[PDB]
């Protein structure tokens, strides 16, 4: 009904961020993929 | 008592040919504004991209062949 | 004699369609299924980069509908069949013309009532067997046996649509062409190919190469500055409508009003 | 007696010749419209790309020949 | 005899919707939810580079907003349900046909009132089965049962916009084609690949390749000095807009009037 | 007694057709300032891209076929 | 009877805006905030090089003010409410035609008054309820009930502008349409691109690589000889504010004078 | 209404199917067959590549590019020759008529 108005900012400030460093640990994991093209050779034309 | 009596063919040109719907509106707005001896002298207005009109007849007719009657 | 039902005559206006069946009848008769878009789109998965999720069947649906509707105008037709409750205008010229009607929707696959009415009171309800169609054209035309203008004068009710064809390669001039499938088809997979395009490689990445330890990996794909990934299918499929839509329209042909 | 009493052919141009049932439905609209003294002086619309009429006789005819004759 | 509320008549002018119901319908209703949108950028996720922020529902529905707007003025429609108080002026050549009216915003879905007044006191106010409308034009009519010009003589009410698509495939003359949606939503998506182009890698950066300790990479963009990095979608959503455009300017037509 | 009395059709160019609102408000201007006697001799001014102005009937008309019913 | 006050009639010229209200409402009622424009550049900081500064709120203010102004010339409008002192001549053939008066500057939300003096006395005053208007045309019409020329004879005061949209996707003609404030965000954002297309790199560089030790940093940009650095994204608001531009000509029309 | 197979080799009476719309139509499925064909030489979208692994190196360049699909060489022949047998062809039925 009303009209979608962008408004204010929310975002508070932050200082002296620390960098994010990866946790060891013996727990198994899942490794996040990426679906895409894959290059592979000719091997029948490396036969020829 | 046939046909060919036809005076000219007015010509709009249009990406798209309009719906049959939008030509009888448009017949409608011709018709309430312009027909008959009510809004006679008025000129219409349109906005397309260009307009013609071919003459199929000539601008005044009279009988054909007199003097071979004669 | 002559057995019919009273508002459907064998001659001039024969039965088509069953009036209940028109809700039954739906896109998958007409073979527009997500799978028919898979099909011409034969060895392409088009899956999200990021998460192993293909789009589902919902996403083609709602693309198909938006298909059929997007060709019901660009050739103007009614496609899929519905009923018409429709009021049209007294013109003396056409109206001595053996009381000629154009729909506003075609084909016509039936007419069930044609009535003359003043204040809504029905004046005159003519005789079914009187009246006669052109399915195709849409005319309505009537045949009687044994100011110059007015507002809303009669009143019109009729079905508007095409039957799934019954057999290969021939269809009715009331039967669903079986070019209309195709070019739904076609509207379909342009925008699916405008989607899928994006997802080749990252996000409008042009060239590549990896080189570690001496490996080397290296892509050039069809993404460029000027020339979006699908854009080479994009435009065969233009060049492919284009010999498609313009065959289609002279079945139909031109529109003319007299004025 | 015999034929050569056309007037003009009224040309469109289109990517297709329209299919023979579209041509006729096109008459039954221009007959219905525009035939006889019913719509004698209405004026049809058309939304083709381009329409010509090319004459292929003269806008009066008449006795040929007459000073011959005499 | 008949029943009805006293301003609708069922011929003519059939009631479609509720007064009270306009303010109800929104965008949600017509699909435009920015679901929809991030459907059509089906794998592609829009961020914040510097933050795990990506932008929320409602720049989407401002965007919307804006963007049905901007296809409301593309044709010259009302495109949402809406109440409007009009005054329209005495041309004698229309009066005397039929008393015709060309409402400023349409399709009409129904009329209220249609009063002739002179200086705000009711002069004669007609019977509600005389008037006629045509919905999609928006031709209001008058069919009397049983200077050559003035200002603002006559006062129309009157609700105009359309009506969701309540059936699959399919719409009334008084309904929404399911393209007006796909247009403001490729409207919503020219913005969004407008600001999406921007953030793939840094911002201005055409060409980089990085090289340390032995591992080295190049990649491309689609960035270039001539052309943004979303550009290739965004003239791909003009190619498809024009022709979506011109088709649907052929369901309403041309614009006529008397002089 | 029937249509078909229009003089011509006078076109405007334009990017977008405008809306029947503005055509009305621009109805308005022109009878306020051209329609009858009032402000007959006048000359409107318009700032369009081209503008033309097409004939759909003859500068003057007269009786048709006047040979033939003598 | 009816109940108003007396310059305001609710039949013609109901009242629409309070005289003391013009003060209080600000580009902020419209959306105009700088958060607007940021909103837009969703994901890019102006900010410059060469110190942590980012460019105040009070530059955003300063460029829209310029957006709004250049948009009220490039469309021949008022769009903030504001009053006007308006004096007219006298035109026989106008005048003669219920008084018709085309005012200067457009919508006219309301008139407060309408008199006719011969050398500063008020010579006759109208009756409030003789005028009436057309808003968004701002034609000023009189209907009375029960040389040629001459100049600055009439007086006239009149309230232009256009109020807030009260309701989305919505507008009333004496109302702000969304367009316009579309329109003139995208006119600032054309001025902001311009300032940070210079902060992208160093200053007119367009190519660089540095190699240290075996190191290797190598950098592309937009910018180029014949192309600035955000020129790429002006190009694309020109694109978008010719069809935006041209699109709402056709709501407010062509301009006429009679000669 | 329809046309009989051609019973005769190389021949075909004024009811008889001539052989080229049996060809044109093919064509115009090859015209399909193609456009699907010409995605799958080398998974989707790779214009060129090169890999090299352990001394041994590998370059291809397919015909895709950003401007023409893979398959468009032979997409643009086939228009060709339809469009030489189709206008071809038009002739033996030649232009449609009717009075007004
Ligand atoms: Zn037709
Ligand atoms: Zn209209
Ligand atoms: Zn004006
Ligand atoms: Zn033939």
């Amino acid at each position: 009904e009303k009209p979608y108005m962008i408004g204010a900012n929310s975002n508070p400030n932050v200082i002296n961020k620390s960098t994010t460093y990866t946790t060891t640990t013996q727990a198994d994991e899942q490794d996040k993929p990426k679906y895409t093209t894959r290059l592979e050779f000719d091997t029948i034309d490396m036969i020829r | 008592s046939h046909g060919g009596t036809t005076r000219g063919i007015l010509q709009i040109r249009s990406d798209q040919q309009q719906s049959q719907h939008a030509l009888e509106n448009f017949k409608r707005e011709w018709k309430s504004s312009l027909s008959g001896i009510n809004g006679s002298w008025q000129i219409p207005v349109v906005m397309a991209d260009d307009i013609k009109f071919v003459n199929m007849t000539p601008t005044a007719n009279d009988m054909q062949f007199e003097k071979w009657l004669n | 004699s002559l057995n019919y039902e009273y508002p459907y005559h064998p001659s001039g206006n024969p039965k088509h369609i069953d009036v209940s069946e028109i809700d039954n009848l739906t896109l998958a008769d007409y073979g527009w299924s997500p799978d028919a878009v898979k099909a011409y789109m034969f060895g392409i998965v088009v899956q999200n980069p990021d998460t192993g999720q293909p789009m589902g069947d919902e996403f083609y649906n709602h693309i198909l509908e938006r298909a059929v509707g997007k060709a019901e105008r660009a050739l103007d037709i009614s496609i899929l069949p519905d009923t018409q409750h429709e009021m049209r205008d007294y013109h003396e010229t056409e109206f001595n013309s053996y009381m000629f009607v154009h729909a506003y929707r075609k084909p016509i696959l039936q007419v069930e009532n044609l009535q003359l009415q003043f204040n809504g009171r029905p004046i005159y309800k003519y005789p079914a067997n009187w009246w006669k169609v052109e399915h195709l054209a849409g005319h309505v035309q009537l045949f009687p046996t044994a100011a110059t203008f007015a507002p809303q004068m009669i009143r019109l009710e009729y079905v508007s649509g095409m039957l799934p064809r019954k057999k290969a390669g021939r269809n009715k001039p009331w039967e669903m062409p079986p070019e209309l499938e195709q070019l739904v088809i076609k509207y379909a997979l342009k925008e699916i190919y405008q989607v899928w395009g994006n997802l080749i490689i990252g996000a409008g990445i042009a060239n590549k190469t990896l080189e570690v330890d001496g490996i080397t990996e290296t892509i050039g794909t069809t993404q460029s500055a000027m020339y979006g990934g699908a854009s080479a299918q994009i435009l065969q499929i233009n060049e492919d409508i284009k010999e498609l839509l313009d065959g289609l329209r002279a079945y139909f042909g031109y529109n003319m009003i007299g004025l």
